[PDB]
């Protein structure tokens, strides 16, 4: 919380 | 240190300093010592009635941190003083600010408001997929990005953080909302070309 960065990707799930 | 006379300046705890900003409006910010040096201070910047976010700032150039650094650096930024550092992080912020929640990728405003409406947004469209962007409650200073394939589709969220130099995620920043559209679009890409 305030501290503690976390991000997967857009995760498009298709061939865009 | 704590020796800042600037007008922002409050010698408040980070609780302190929170609790006077959950007074204050949708935009605030004050100055507090940081909890890591004599050369660092922070900047507690309110973006909700009750959500805020820490800022630590270094006292660059100075031979002892028990004396004020003839700069300030931000983010890994130097200035000249504090309210160089509030006016470009804050003034840059805040217009990032102003063109993400324009953004048709933008949901609501709160919790409540957002979980509401990229439910009935996915509801009223059963068979569309749903990604928005909104405020993070548990990690301030970053804004979460909800996902749905369907209605009928299980959730799922990451985050980008706000700085005054743009939108970062995953690992790089977008000076501007729409090279943050183009950076998730290159980075879908990226991770298409792997799935």
């Amino acid at each position: 919380p305030s501290y503690s960065p976390t991000s997967p990707s857009y995760s498009p799930t298709s061939p865009s | 240190h704590r020796v800042i006379n600037h007008p922002y300046y409050f010698p408040f705890n980070g609780k302190q300093a929170e609790d006077y900003l959950r007074s204050k409006e949708r935009g605030d910010f004050v100055i507090r010592q940081s909890s890591r040096g004599d050369d660092h201070l922070a900047i507690t910047w309110k973006l909700d009635k009750d959500l805020f976010q820490h800022v630590d700032i270094q006292e660059l150039e100075k031979e002892n941190p028990l004396a004020l650094g003839k700069v300030l650096v931000v983010e890994g930024q130097r200035y000249h003083d504090l309210d160089q550092i509030i006016v470009e992080y804050l003034q840059n912020k805040i217009r990032l600010l102003n063109e993400l929640t324009s953004n048709e990728k933008f949901k609501a405003g709160t919790k409540k408001e957002v979980v509401k409406f990229i439910e009935d947004y996915s509801k009223v469209n059963p068979k569309k997929s749903v990604y928005y962007f909104s405020l993070n409650y548990e990690n301030p200073g970053w804004f979460y990005l909800i996902f749905k394939l369907n209605a009928e589709s299980k959730l799922y969220i990451w985050n980008v953080k706000l700085t005054h130099t743009g939108f970062f995620l995953v690992n790089y920043n977008y000076p501007t909302v729409i090279q943050l559209c183009n950076g998730f679009k290159t980075l879908l890409k990226s991770s298409n070309t792997r799935n």
